[PDB]
């Protein structure tokens, strides 16, 4: 096999939480922002090559919140056992002091798709420059979820990218400091 | 060129 | 509270170029796919029960069925199509990196390891040398890590024990470059 394309939704209860997008060998190609109603590019260098109107997209998820409440109740009603997530957090490239570098929180393997990840700078939360991929889908119907956090090396500081998810029993502070 | 097609899902057995 | 989670996946498998595609759709309760549709059968099978219904339902459609069939050239194909440029051929080079993991002083066994990343495609051959002969065992590499960015990383390293004057070459071969990229270190 040379490539594959997947889209992939999902809608989740009680969340009525749903999600539209599609994945180009492990990477996501665009995803469509329910509320915004809005194809979101991955690379918006993507943009310029291609269109996805995404008012099907929307309409995809209603079938969808539709097929999940037949389904439930199919099921006799079976609840979505939690996976809780495992968490690496790595950089972009080789750490070098005073050269600007990217913190990259990696959650693999959770389901179902919900969780909250803060950054948190000597233990206070930082916000500046942040981004995160939407829930990437998993063969094993898991999911994959990014989070970033663009830094200046140095030796002042330790850092933990903090996930909280259902599935464990508290949350999870991963560290990373310079060495 | 251009349109990103995609397919839709039918319809569960209700 | 419990939560019920609902998956459809179509997935456009491509061989050698589109010569060969295959489509699978694929329906998940939580984390059990239920029913599937792939293009190389040509009909729903229900994957467990849960998905019979389903499966005995959609075959009977049959306008459903056509659809489906024809959604390897209408779908699949044309979305390569539409993609390919920035997709299928997206090239970006490797920063190659060398430096020993500890700064424990000459003859003590080390870890020399070499950086290879923002990379793409995924796949790429990361070689170790010393004194310009090949160094096959003693090699320990993270293997590609996907950034989830559009660019890839990896780390191999070469346990050593380097002695004065040694000569240590980390040679990358990836499709983004005509020529191998080596990074030498000099002990």
């Amino acid at each position: 096999e040379e490539h594959v394309i997947i889209q992939a939704e999902f809608y989740l209860n009680p969340d009525q939480s749903g999600e539209f997008m599609f994945d180009f060998d492990g990477d996501e190609i665009f995803h469509v922002d329910m509320a915004k109603k809005e194809t979101v590019w991955r690379l918006e260098e993507f943009g310029r090559f291609a269109s996805f109107e995404a008012q099907g997209a929307l309409a995809n998820i209603a079938v969808d919140k539709a097929n999940l409440e037949i389904m439930t109740k199919r099921s006799n009603y079976t609840p979505i056992t939690n996976v809780p997530p495992e968490v690496t957090v790595l950089t972009n490239s080789p750490v070098e002091l005073r050269e600007p570098n990217v913190l990259i929180c990696f959650i693999d393997k959770f389901t179902p798709p919900v969780v909250n990840v803060t950054w948190l700078r000597n233990g206070k939360p930082v916000t500046t420059g942040v981004s995160e991929t939407v829930f990437l889908p998993r063969e094993d119907h898991l999911f994959r979820k990014f989070h970033y956090l663009p830094f200046l090396p140095s030796t002042e500081d330790v850092y933990d990218c903090r996930v909280e998810h259902w599935g464990l029993d508290e949350p999870l502070l991963k560290h990373w400091e310079f060495d | 060129g251009s349109d990103w097609r995609f397919l839709r899902g039918y319809h569960q057995y209700a | 509270r419990p939560r019920f989670l609902w998956q459809l996946k179509f997935e456009c498998h491509f061989f050698n170029g589109t010569e060969r595609v295959r489509l699978l759709e694929r329906c998940i309760y939580n984390q059990e796919e239920s029913v599937r549709f792939d293009s190389d059968v040509g009909e729903y099978r229900a994957v467990t029960e849960l998905g019979r219904p389903d499966a005995e339902y959609w075959n009977s459609q049959k306008d459903l069925l056509e659809q489906r069939r024809a959604a390897v050239d209408t779908y699949c194909r044309h979305n390569y199509g539409v993609g390919e440029s920035f997709t299928v051929q997206r090239r970006v080079e490797p920063k190659v990196t060398v430096y020993p993991s500890k700064t424990q002083p000459l003859q003590h066994h080390n870890l020399l390891v070499c950086s290879v990343s923002g990379f793409y495609p995924g796949s790429i051959e990361v070689r170790w040398f010393r004194n310009g002969q090949e160094e096959k065992a003693g090699v320990v590499s993270t293997g590609l890590i996907q950034n989830g960015d559009w660019t890839f990383q990896t780390l191999v390293m070469l346990e050593t024990v380097p002695r004065s004057g040694e000569v240590y070459t980390c040679q990358v071969e990836h499709p983004s470059v005509t020529s191998p990229l080596t990074v030498e270190w000099r002990a």
